[PDB]
């Protein structure tokens, strides 16, 4: 309801360039998934999110490369013993081949 | 399902009739080969589906 207003003092434009535009790195999915489906499967896409599909929905035809990280967490259930540090693998399966079924 | 569409056929016709002498035999045989060429070109090795 404050109606406050400041002295703007701007200069560039790499900040608003396409590469900087699109070059975050945001969340893509989320999934949880219990001890024993029971692994992790995801066709890699950006229309997932709103937020990022309109941010890419902008353009017609977007080229670029992929820079994928797995932040995995884990949560105990029901005596309590520590965290165990799980070995844990994935998988890029190209468009090409077969993907797992168990 | 996808599958990639067809490429063309090579296909056979019988012209005339096949003339053969009295002693010759009245049955014949044909053999075909394929090869590529030095623009074929490969992409994305994968798993082969023959076990």
């Amino acid at each position: 309801a404050i109606q406050t207003r400041a002295v703007i003092n701007q200069h560039g434009t790499s900040e608003t360039l396409v590469e900087n535009f699109l070059g975050r790195a945001a969340l893509v999915m989320m999934k949880d998934f219990e001890y024993k489906q029971n692994f992790f499967k995801w066709t890699i896409n950006t229309r997932s999110y709103v937020q990022l599909r309109r941010k890419f929905e902008l353009f017609t035809y977007i080229r670029f490369d992929s820079e994928i990280t797995i932040v995995p967490t884990i949560r105990l259930y029901t005596s309590y013993s520590g965290l165990p540090n799980l070995t844990l693998q994935a998988m890029f399966v190209p468009v090409g081949a077969p993907t797992p079924k168990s | 399902k996808s599958i990639n569409a067809n490429v063309g056929y090579v296909t056979c016709f019988m012209q005339t009739n096949l003339i053969v002498p009295k002693e010759a035999a009245t049955s014949t045989y044909i053999i075909g080969f394929a090869a590529a060429k030095n623009d074929f070109s490969l992409r994305l090795m994968r798993d082969s589906p023959d076990i």
